[PDB]
């Protein structure tokens, strides 16, 4: 669907209504805190796959 | 004339004081700096890991 429109609110119904659309449903997200999903994410696994040597002094 | 029964020797270093002599001791060096070399071998360079 998402390729074929260009309307780009529709996802997935969690709560089992008849209609996909957004607009009808009342539900808004802010832009800063979906971003920081994908930022903190990659740069996290940046550090993470950098890991080569692992030591863990045992207590 | 004697103290005691028997007298052992004086070892001249420290007791547990380790010592070597001959080549071995500075290749063991030499070893010992090659095995912290071997952890930032890797390190070097653009694509190195932390």
């Amino acid at each position: 669907k998402q390729l074929k429109e260009k309307i780009s609110n529709i996802g997935v119904d969690c709560l089992g209504y008849g209609s996909n659309d957004m607009k009808e449903l009342f539900v808004v997200d802010p832009f800063i805190g979906k971003k920081q999903q994908i930022l903190l994410a990659t740069q996290l696994c940046r550090m993470i796959l950098k890991i080569d040597n692992v030591i863990i002094s045992g207590k | 004339m004697n103290f005691g029964s028997q007298t052992p020797t004086i070892v001249v270093l420290k007791e547990g004081t380790d010592a070597s002599q001959g080549k071995g001791q500075i290749i063991s060096n030499i070893n010992a700096c090659v095995a912290v070399q071997e952890a930032l071998k890797p390190t070097l360079g653009p694509l190195g890991s932390d």
